[PDB]
């Protein structure tokens, strides 16, 4: 409690630098786990579509796949166009 | 192979900068005039004598510290993988180990150079 | 036969290593590693690893650098030796520039097995793949991937590189 | 140069599969535990004598220790080499009923019949 | 020798770089992925000894593929003739071959 | 569309390699116009060599460092 | 195989020929060992690049991370053999026989 | 050094070698052989001198010069084959390569030069070290790609460092010298048989851990580095002499030691093989280490060599540290001939 | 090992596409939308036989159903797709994002006369599914028949005959 502040008092006057590196590398290690983007960051990562989609053949037995891209199953980047 | 024309360019043009002015000037070359420069002297010694290197420990340490800057370029694709957790916990971990060889060194006196 | 540019970039690698490997004075073998190291980064760029090639001609510079400091350190002599001044490293030279000459003619010339197989030349561009897809550079990604998929292979760069770092301090500290 | 290894079937680090439950377990009166047991007693009374104690007398506990230590882990070889040597007869019978080709049986004939050259010692 | 940890624990610590074949990043698949394949298939469990023999072919077929040397005989062959033909004046190229061909997309 | 293009274009080239081997090599005792280098029977996709082989200097150097060398 | 294999291989040949007959000077091994590694580098690059090996292209930049351990390791020594001697001629270090 | 940093230096030796050992990719495996080599060299100059600087140096061109040899079998193999497992090799260029650097890396004949100085220029815990835990990798490396082993080259290989061995140690008053001989000659008889049976390699390595563990720590315990300084240790402590006696007749293989039980389990299986000769005159050879085993027996505990005014001053005082695993690694260098059948337990 | 078999040059003539890459990327999105059931089926097709040999039909149709867009596009109004693949067509990246209006004027116009609405963000991305008569390849990898596997291991485990066998060793 004081032993800390004298510390951090002392090194705020003698170094710094190292007092402020040390608090960007903690924060960087810190806040990205409490961060709800992280997941968004993820989700853009995974809506990119960098290679062909290959269309699956047709059993009868997939409601949730499209038949046509405006169809309405599949996924959806509604949620992108507002964030 | 633009680029090989590009740098086939500048390496003649500054070989035809040197050829010029080694040929184009008076030249009166005796050997006072080609004396090696000591500010007024005759150097007692060798220019090819050892000369000693007092910061020889960073020398070194600059090597292993030149592939981390390999380890970490490609960051920028990296950040582009579906696993971003893993990608970040690698990154970061690797970083540490960088600023935890660091502060080895700095605590060893390993950075100060020899007297 | 188009060219043969990666050929001539290889004879040039050839002949930078036969210039270090005769072991003239420590500078010059640094000056014919170094025309080595970019040589070999233009040879992969020709086969399309712009970024390996950049990377480890940036590298060996640096090592490079580290490696004439030292030598004007402790790797000096009174007249420092270069390829002609010397018989034993004049022959060394010689020897490895015929060397290379033979090897060359005994390939392009007839198909021989020199010590693991046979070949005909017949330069690189055959071999290539005619791939024609991506909004993306393959190797750029491998690469990447080494933070996804080679979480071993960074565990133990990382602790080899402090190791590394705490046994050079071992090493250099005398008494 | 590497028989059993590569056996289908084999768990990398176990020492001593579930199948080797099928075997009778050693006897806590074998010879060859009474050896371990021996060897870990010449442990203790060398350690005794290393240490410029009295030889025999010296730590009672730690000769117990030793002769404990020898016998427990005995124990459990003496299992796993009895398992390995089981799986090498049941390998090598199987193998000579799938190959009936290889391991033909022919008629035995009666030393009346066999032509045996006599040899005179003179 | 070689303690296989990786197979007691499942953890794959360098399995996923052994092979060609095996799940590369953005699904960019080898050069040789349909050759390689098809051998370890072939090769699977049946133990080196049998593999070295019984699934020649398919390593026959994934070595042609990784260096292409019948294939570069045959080219050569091939073009040795055409100049054998073309020194005598008994052969012609096509116009298609000489670089006034009609091209297509 | 492209990936349409690309298979014609291919299979136009080899139809064309296959009709020159065909005139050229008709000479040779033993020689199988068209004979493949593999066991297996299944389609394989083409090297640069064999798409290029007959043809111009100038085509293959388009075809091999033409992206490359782009800049 | 392209004559480029053979130039490369060839290279590492003469790398190790060079480190294997000694001069002197031990900094000129060193940079015998460090081109063996570049040549190394060189050969790995392109049979990766050729065969489309994706993952297998980081494994070259693993590659030079040790060749730099190495590397310093073998400075490292250097510095204390001149510290004993004064010099980097290998014929100092005749202390100990067979 | 200090004891965290010798601590850190050991554990990544070790780490450096299960790497080695429980990897399936090669880049993996030549990994581990670097990790232990960068770790191993400080191990070696922890005592700083210009011996040890000597001893360091040499150490580190050898191993990294094997190092570069089996990074270019590796990419050769690579090249013939898409294939990162090892399994087997698919090319002889890369095995010849590869067996010359796994050579190289374990000190055979002709590569052997290089044993006997490092051990000399260390201290004996270090040699302990050398010439009982950097033998694993390279062993277990050579046992998993066995089957792609040429016999002649290896054979070669394994006769030459016998002979080489038993006729160097015979020169020899420097006891770590002697150890690096005897060391040579029994990694000879371990490569002779690995081309038939691994089991074997994997016995002959555990006995002869056991029995170099137990010399080097009843060398450090009466600390002696030469014939003359151990000629000193029975007017001091004459039970060290008497065991020491014992296990060198167990390392000159004289039935009924423990040392008897893997050239025996290695020449049978030699002969399942009808392989004669060659274990006939390994035997014969093995004749010249048992010989200069029985001199250093002579000199140290069947007589008695004249002694020292000082010693009486050693008479008052013990040793303060003690070896816990020295009896134990005695008695396993002795008495473990009757359980012989165990080694199924290996394979 | 056999003989490639190859198409004739007559069975690869086609109607081809001779429009410039700019015309093809300002009309992409709606040729995705409209002449999606072609595409789909030839690379269904592509993708399950893994040779090029075996989809020449599905190649022309795709050939086929491009033509009917672009003279459906040419045949209602010109101008406006042709200002904005003009504008397209400057830039040397080809970015959407420097012509709006032209894009606006063009779907539009395309909106009006034909009921084409130009797919949302996300949509051409999506894997669909396809129905056809091709039957599904059973042998695409030309593969050869596997060979056995050696037997099992079975039976119940029964201590080692005469114990080890080695040499004096009763146990
Ligand atoms: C307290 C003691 C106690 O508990 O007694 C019960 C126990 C009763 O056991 P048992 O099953 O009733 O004895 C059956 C018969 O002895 C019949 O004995 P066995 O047929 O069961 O023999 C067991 C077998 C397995 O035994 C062994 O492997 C080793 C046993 C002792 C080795 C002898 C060397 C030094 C002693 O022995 C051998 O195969 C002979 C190998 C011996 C040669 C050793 C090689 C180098 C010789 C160097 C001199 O007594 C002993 O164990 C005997 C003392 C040992
Ligand atoms: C094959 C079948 C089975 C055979 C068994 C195996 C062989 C025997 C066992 C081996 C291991 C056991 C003993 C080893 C540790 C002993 C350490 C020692 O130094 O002894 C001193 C110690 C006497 O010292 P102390 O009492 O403290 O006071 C005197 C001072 O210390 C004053 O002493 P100091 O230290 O001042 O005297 C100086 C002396 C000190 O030097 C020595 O004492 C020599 C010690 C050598 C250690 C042995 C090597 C390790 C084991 C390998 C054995 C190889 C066997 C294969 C054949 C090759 C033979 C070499 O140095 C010299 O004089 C230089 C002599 C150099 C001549 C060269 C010969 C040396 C090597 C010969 C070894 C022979 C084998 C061991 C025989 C037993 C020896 C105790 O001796 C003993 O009392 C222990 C003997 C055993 C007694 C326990 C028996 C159990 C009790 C009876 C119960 C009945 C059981 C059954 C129940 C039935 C129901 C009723
Ligand atoms: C099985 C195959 C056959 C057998 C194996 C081969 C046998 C050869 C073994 C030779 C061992 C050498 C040795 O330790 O000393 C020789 C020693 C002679 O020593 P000495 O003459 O008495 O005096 C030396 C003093 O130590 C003078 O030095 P000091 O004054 O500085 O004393 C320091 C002392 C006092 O220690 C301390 O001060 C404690 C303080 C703790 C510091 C905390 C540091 C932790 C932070 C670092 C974390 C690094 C982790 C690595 C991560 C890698 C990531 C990739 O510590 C030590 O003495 C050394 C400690 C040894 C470390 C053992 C830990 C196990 C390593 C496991 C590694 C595997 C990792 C996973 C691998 C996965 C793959 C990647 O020999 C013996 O005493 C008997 C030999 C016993 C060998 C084993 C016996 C048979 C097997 C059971
Ligand atoms: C900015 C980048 C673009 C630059 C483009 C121009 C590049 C110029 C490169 C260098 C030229 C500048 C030098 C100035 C004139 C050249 C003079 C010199 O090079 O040649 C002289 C020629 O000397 C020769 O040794 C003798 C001439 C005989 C040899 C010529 C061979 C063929 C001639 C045979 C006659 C038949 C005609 C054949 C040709 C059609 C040697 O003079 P020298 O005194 O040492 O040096 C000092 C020169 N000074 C006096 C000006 C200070
Ligand atoms: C048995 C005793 C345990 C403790 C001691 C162990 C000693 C060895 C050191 C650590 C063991 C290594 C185990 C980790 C192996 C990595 C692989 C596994 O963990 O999965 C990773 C999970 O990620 C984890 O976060 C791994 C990171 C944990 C390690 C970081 C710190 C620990 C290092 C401690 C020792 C290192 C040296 C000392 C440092 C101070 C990545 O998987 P994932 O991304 O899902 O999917 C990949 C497959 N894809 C590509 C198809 C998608
Ligand atoms: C001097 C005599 C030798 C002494 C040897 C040291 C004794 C102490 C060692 C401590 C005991 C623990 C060791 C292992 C216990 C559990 C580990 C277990 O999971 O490992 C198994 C393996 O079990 C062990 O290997 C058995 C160790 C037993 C060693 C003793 C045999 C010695 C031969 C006869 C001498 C008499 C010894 C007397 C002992 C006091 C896994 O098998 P596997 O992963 O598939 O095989 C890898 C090698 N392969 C694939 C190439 C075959
Ligand atoms: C990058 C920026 C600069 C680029 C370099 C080009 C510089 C252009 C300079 C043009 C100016 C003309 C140069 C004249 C100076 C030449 C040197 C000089 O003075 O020599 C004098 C010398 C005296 O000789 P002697 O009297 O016989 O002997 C007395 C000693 N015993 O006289 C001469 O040699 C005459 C030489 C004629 C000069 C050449 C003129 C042609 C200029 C071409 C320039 C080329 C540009 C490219
Ligand atoms: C959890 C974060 C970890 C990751 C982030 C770190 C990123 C990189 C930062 C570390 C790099 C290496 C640091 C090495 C530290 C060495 C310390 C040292 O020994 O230096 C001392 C100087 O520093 C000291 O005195 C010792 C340490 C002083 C404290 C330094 C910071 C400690 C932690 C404070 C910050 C805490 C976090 C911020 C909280 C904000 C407050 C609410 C000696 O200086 P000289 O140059 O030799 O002096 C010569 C002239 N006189």
């Amino acid at each position: 409690a004081g032993r800390i502040a004298s510390f951090l008092k002392n090194a705020w006057a003698k170094e710094p630098v190292l007092v402020a590196s040390f608090a960007i590398g903690g924060l960087a290690i810190i806040l990205p786990s409490l961060s709800p983007y992280t997941n968004y960051a993820i989700r853009i990562n995974r809506a990119t579509p960098y290679n062909y989609p290959v269309p699956l053949r047709d059993d009868g037995n997939m409601p949730d796949v499209p038949s046509h891209p405006q169809d309405p199953q599949g996924p959806s980047l509604e949620w992108l166009k507002n964030l | 192979m633009n680029i090989m024309l590009t740098l086939l360019t500048n390496v003649t043009l500054a070989s035809l900068l040197v050829l010029i002015a080694f040929w184009l000037p008076q030249l009166n070359a005796y050997s006072e005039k080609t004396s090696p420069y000591e500010c007024g002297f005759d150097p007692m010694g060798s220019a090819r004598l050892p000369f000693s290197m007092k910061f020889f420990l960073v020398a070194i340490t600059f090597l292993l510290f030149d592939l981390e800057i390999a380890l970490l370029l490609p960051l920028p694709w990296a950040s582009q993988t579906n696993n971003l957790k893993t990608m970040l916990t690698m990154a970061l971990f690797l970083l540490i180990l960088l600023a935890a060889s660091l502060a080895y060194e700095w605590t060893q006196k390993g950075l100060e150079w020899a007297e | 036969m188009t060219m043969y540019i990666a050929f001539i970039l290889s004879t040039i690698f050839v002949i930078g290593f036969v210039g270090f490997s005769s072991k003239p004075s420590p500078i010059y073998g640094g000056l014919g590693l170094i025309v080595s190291g970019g040589v070999g980064c233009g040879i992969v760029l020709n086969f399309g690893g712009s970024f390996l090639g950049l990377m480890v001609f940036l590298i060996y510079l640096g090592g490079m650098l580290v490696v004439f400091g030292y030598t004007t350190a402790m790797a000096t002599e009174m007249y420092p030796e270069v390829w002609v001044s010397n018989k034993t490293v004049f022959g060394a030279f010689v020897s490895g520039l015929m060397m290379e000459f033979c090897m060359v003619y005994y390939a392009l010339k007839e198909e021989e097995v020199e010590i693991i197989f046979k070949f005909n030349g017949l330069g690189d561009w055959v071999i290539y793949d005619t791939g024609d897809s991506g909004f993306f550079s393959e190797e750029a990604m491998g690469i990447a991937a080494l933070y996804s998929y080679g979480t071993w292979l960074v565990i133990v760069t990382g602790w080899s590189l402090l190791i590394g770092v705490v046994v050079i301090m071992e090493i250099t500290r005398g008494n | 140069m590497t028989m059993m290894s590569g056996r289908p079937g084999r768990v990398p680090l176990q020492f001593l599969p579930n199948e080797a439950r099928s075997l009778p377990p050693p006897k806590l009166t074998d010879p060859r535990l009474v050896y371990m047991g021996f060897l870990g007693y010449c442990s203790g009374l060398i350690d005794n004598a290393i240490r410029r104690r009295p030889v025999v007398s010296a730590g009672l506990h730690r000769q117990l220790l030793y002769v404990t230590s020898f016998v427990f882990f005995g124990y459990y070889l003496l299992k796993r080499q009895d398992y390995m040597y089981a799986l090498r007869d049941h390998d090598m019978f199987a193998y000579v009923k799938s190959h009936p080709e290889d391991f033909p049986e022919k008629d035995k004939k009666t030393y009346g019949e066999i032509l045996e050259e006599f040899h005179p010692v003179r | 020798p070689f303690f296989d940890v990786q197979k007691r624990l499942g953890l794959d610590l360098d399995r996923w770089m052994t092979i060609q074949s095996a799940e590369q990043p953005h699904k960019i698949p080898g050069r040789c992925h349909a050759f390689e394949k098809e051998w370890i298939e072939c090769a699977h469990g049946i133990g080196g000894i049998r593999a070295e023999k019984e699934c020649k072919i398919e390593f026959d077929d994934f070595v042609e593929c990784l260096l292409r040397q019948k294939t570069m005989k045959r080219l050569s062959a091939i073009k040795r003739q055409r100049d054998k033909l073309i020194k005598e004046g008994k052969y012609t190229p096509p116009p298609h071959h000489l670089g006034k061909e009609d091209p297509r997309p | 569309l492209f990936q349409a293009e690309k298979d014609r274009r291919v299979l136009q080239m080899l139809r064309e390699n296959l009709e020159e081997e065909a005139i050229i090599m008709k000479d040779v005792p033993d020689w199988k116009v068209g004979e493949s280098v593999f066991h297996t029977t299944r389609w394989v996709t083409p090297m640069m060599g064999e798409l290029y082989g007959l043809r111009t200097n100038e085509e293959i150097l388009s075809a091999t460092y033409g992206f490359i060398w782009y800049t | 195989m392209p004559l480029v294999y053979m130039n490369i291989i060839m290279a590492f040949a003469i790398a190790l020929a060079g480190l294997l007959m000694y001069r002197s000077h031990l900094m000129s091994s060193l940079l015998c060992l460090e081109g063996m590694m570049l040549s190394l580098f060189i050969m790995s690059t392109l049979i990766i690049l050729n065969t489309h090996f994706t993952l297998a292209n980081m494994m070259p930049i693993i590659l030079l991370v040790f060749a730099a351990c190495e590397a310093a390791l073998g400075l490292s020594l250097l510095v204390m053999v001149s510290n004993t001697y004064g010099t980097d001629y290998v014929q100092n270090l005749n202390l100990l026989q067979c | 050094m200090n004891p965290i940093i010798y601590t850190t230096l050991i554990m990544t030796v070790m780490s450096g070698t299960m790497l080695v050992m429980i990897s399936s990719h090669w880049l993996l495996i030549w990994i581990g052989f670097e990790m232990n080599l960068l770790a191993m060299i400080p191990v070696l100059m922890k005592n700083f001198n210009p011996r040890a600087t000597e001893a360091a140096t040499k150490y580190f061109l050898t191993q990294a010069t094997a190092s570069m040899m089996l990074m270019m079998a590796i990419i050769i193999n690579l090249l013939y084959s898409g294939q990162w497992t090892i399994t087997k090799m698919f090319n002889p260029v890369a095995m010849t390569m590869m067996t010359m650097a796994l050579a190289m890396k374990l000190g055979l004949s002709p590569f052997h030069f290089w044993v006997p100085e490092v051990t000399q220029g260390i201290s004996l815990q270090a040699g302990l070290l050398l010439l009982t835990w950097q033998k694993l990798a390279p062993l277990s490396v050579l046992c998993q790609i066995s089957q792609s082993i040429n016999p002649n080259l290896m054979l070669t290989m394994a006769m030459l460092s016998i002979l080489i061995g038993g006729w160097g140690g015979l020169n020899q008053t420097q006891l770590r010298k002697i150890m690096a001989y005897s060391s040579i000659a029994h990694m000879g008889w371990m490569t002779a048989v690995l081309p038939y049976n691994t089991t074997m390699t994997i016995l002959n390595l555990l006995i002869y851990i056991t029995m170099t563990l137990a010399m080097f720590m009843l060398l450090i315990h009466s600390s002696a580095t030469t014939t003359l300084s151990l000629s000193h240790t029975w007017n001091k402590m004459p039970v060290i002499t008497s065991l020491m006696m014992v296990t060198l007749l167990s390392m000159g293989g004289l039935p009924p030691l423990s040392g008897f039980m893997p050239k025996w389990m290695i020449i049978q299986e030699m002969t399942k093989n009808e392989s004669i000769i060659m274990p006939t005159l390994m035997a014969m050879t093995a004749l010249l280490n048992l010989y200069f085993y029985m001199r250093l027996a002579y000199s140290s505990s069947l007589t008695m060599f004249p002694s020292t005014n000082n010693m009486k001053m050693k008479w008052q005082f013990e040793h303060t540290k003690q070896m816990k695993l020295l009896p134990t690694m005695i008695v396993l260098s002795t008495l473990v001939l009757p359980m012989t059948p165990a080694l199924s337990s290996l394979n | 090992p056999g003989i490639v078999e190859l198409p004739t040059l007559e069975d690869l003539k086609v109607q081809e596409v001779k429009v410039s890459s700019s015309v093809l990327k300002a009309a992409a999105h709606h040729y995705g939308a409209q002449c999606d059931k072609p595409n789909k089926e030839f690379m269904l097709c592509r993708w399950e036989e893994k040779d090029p040999r075996r989809c020449l039909e599905e190649g022309k149709l795709v050939n086929q159903c491009a033509l009917d867009f672009f003279r459906q596009i040419k045949r209602h109004c010109a101008e406006p797709f042709t200002e904005y693949w003009t504008c397209i067509d400057y830039s040397g990246l080809q970015l959407f994002r420097h012509c709006r209006k032209q894009q606006a004027k063009f779907d539009e116009c395309v909106l009006d006369k034909l009921g084409w609405v130009r797919p949302d963000l996300g949509e051409l991305s999506k894997v669909t599914k396809v129905k056809t008569d091709r039957p599904l390849p059973e042998n695409p990898y030309h593969s050869r028949a596997r060979p056995e596997p050696n037997p099992e291991a079975e039976g119940d485990l029964k201590p080692a005959k005469h114990g080890s066998r080695l040499f004096f060793w009763t146990m």
